């Protein structure tokens, strides 16, 4: 579920100060890292915590955090938010995930049966109740089944495989698991390894080449790409950056379909992430009304200095 | 057991990619170690494959 | 922390051997891994340092 | 305690058949490996068991075993006996050991005091009662003490360090440990690493060069170099190889100072290890008497075919 949401403009005349802030992808290298997220390919073996610890050491960081814990033996997409953007991984909690898994059946089962049974596991499953968007069988060799599966956040693949084994009557074991997608993070040019990071950091710090480290780290905004957004005026950015909740008068435009309780991303007119919050009203109410709290801000990312309050 | 083809990025259990015809490799990144003895070596391969000197 | 000088094989905690004057190295063999990606590479260094072809 | 023992000749005329057996260091490569022991430098991290498992995989062996378990975090001399020689590590149970250790004091102690206290720990210590042959302080930097220690078999260095910390009043922790010697195995040209083994095995199996793998593996006889020995006639070798205990009439020459109960190595006149056993009498009795069981054989290494029984 990552289909472009419709945008409804409340203030057609709103403009932004080019001197305040920065286009997300045009931030000075240090700032880029301070507000960056790494689309890391976690290696099997270490825990996610240990991997993050390594990243902090490699990039000489003070803080960092991962989104969606991958177990020790599991490899693949591991979003790691850095420094000031650390908490942006919260935007990934509800993100859907895709995995590639190797299932080992404990008894012989006809290929036709395996395909039919794994076709019925698409949809709601209970492990409590989660949704499996799709199960694509890549290869079947006797007792080994290699398949790709898209799932709702919080779905346990090991349990899914266990239930598939029960349905087949022979039982099954998850021999290997690799996450291929977490929300907006997938196996594309942005997927990097720990060795890549070590080398790119070297090219930057020793050779003065920031190009590679820059490409190896994405702006934190990448983490909220699948979230409903609310774009606000420069003045509202200052207020929110200083701890206030977002009020309706500060809204310029927003995505349709937002409803009270939803996790939303507050954005500047330059598409910079200001803060994550819980919508207090629906898109319609935000457009109709002219006052009141539109969002209860839970976490602010925007530093107070980018869109300063000037008295 | 899970392998991938460096080309189309196809996941497979086979040693040779079925859709392209090439030796597939383990579908997971190399183990990491704080030592990294060949760090200077592989950097020279990149520093040369990217043109840095 | 425990280091050794490649020369006299002196054990020390210092970065530079006290009796010889050279950068010491960790007093323990490299971590082992079933992967061994550079196996062919280091073998070429030996296969050449020993004269094998 | 590895001082050459005196040899007493009982049968001055004994000769050996050059066609039977082989000089230990002149065995065809396959046999050399079948009866070889590796002086391995264990890397920190894996357990000794895991390291042996790796060695079996690398050298395509069926059996192998280590002498003197080194803990996961400990590195250094790890004798690994191969295939048919696997059990020869038993000859190392009573072998003395040397380690290099880094001790971290939990409180500041004057350098003069540290040296005096670690000088008093040389000798008997209880951890139950074991002997410390020597403690040589290499370097002292504040709370860090790097020292070399020679100890009797079964001495726990961690406990030794703990007791030294108690004596200093501040307490101490063993930060790092490396075994530098186990019986006849020490850090010399024969010490090899797992990577060395992988490469040498490649040079042998792919390039047809056995020189390096040969040098990387020692004849099993190396493991009994510190043991009292009894050299026997070719005919007695056949009998012992076929399961019999060694009788006095089969003895050609032997080390002095052997006493009932001692672990001894039975050797052929070519210095090949025939078997390990418990002496049933003393050197003097073996020389004086002319009959009776001299050694109760506990393990036979010599295959039945090298010194065949011919009827
Ligand atoms: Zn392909
Ligand atoms: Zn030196």
């Amino acid at each position: 579920a990552d289909i472009k949401r419709e945008v409804i403009v409340k203030d057609d005349k709103a403009e932004t100060n080019p001197k305040w802030g920065f286009p997300p992808d045009k931030r000075p290298i240090e700032l880029h890292i301070q507000y960056g997220v790494i689309n890391l390919d976690k290696p099997p073996g270490p825990t996610s915590h240990e991997v993050v610890a390594w990243i902090k050491r490699i990039l000489n960081l003070e803080k960092a955090g991962h989104g969606g814990t991958l177990d020790p033996k599991v490899s693949g997409v591991l979003p790691v938010a850095l420094e000031r953007a650390t908490r942006v991984v919260q935007a990934l909690l509800p993100a859907g995930k895709e995995y590639v898994a190797l299932m080992h059946l404990h008894g012989d089962v006809p290929e036709d049966k395996i395909r039919a049974v794994m076709k019925e596991f698409e949809g709601e499953i209970i492990q409590r109740t989660r949704k499996v968007y799709y199960i694509e069988i890549l290869e079947i060799d006797g007792r080994d089944v290699l398949f790709r599966v898209g799932v709702e956040a919080g779905t346990y693949i090991r349990s899914l495989i266990h239930h598939i084994g029960l349905a087949l009557g022979v039982g099954a074991h998850m021999a290997e698991l690799r996450r291929t997608r977490s929300g907006p993070f997938k196996e594309d040019e942005t997927l990097v390894t720990l060795h890549d990071l070590v080398d790119y950091y070297h090219f930057w710090k020793e050779d003065g080449i920031e190009e590679y480290i820059r490409k190896a780290i994405q702006p934190m905004e990448k983490a909220v790409e699948h979230l409903p957004k609310i774009w606000i005026k420069d003045s509202a950015v200052a207020a929110v950056a200083h701890g206030a909740n977002l009020t309706v008068p500060g809204i310029v435009k927003l995505n349709a379909g937002i409803k009270k309780g939803d996790l939303v991303a507050i954005m500047t007119l330059k598409d910079e992430l200001v803060a994550l919050g819980k919508a207090m009203m629906s898109t319609q109410e935000m457009i109709e009304r002219s006052k009141g709290i539109a969002v209860d801000v839970e976490k602010v990312f925007m530093p107070r200095d980018w869109y300063p309050k000037l008295w | 057991r899970i392998r991938k083809c460096p080309k189309c990025g196809r996941y497979t259990l086979k040693e040779t990619c079925p859709v392209c015809g090439e030796k597939t490799k383990v579908a997971h990144p190399p183990r990491f170690s704080p030592e990294d003895p060949y760090g200077e070596y592989r950097r020279r391969l990149k520093r040369e494959l990217l043109g840095i000197g």
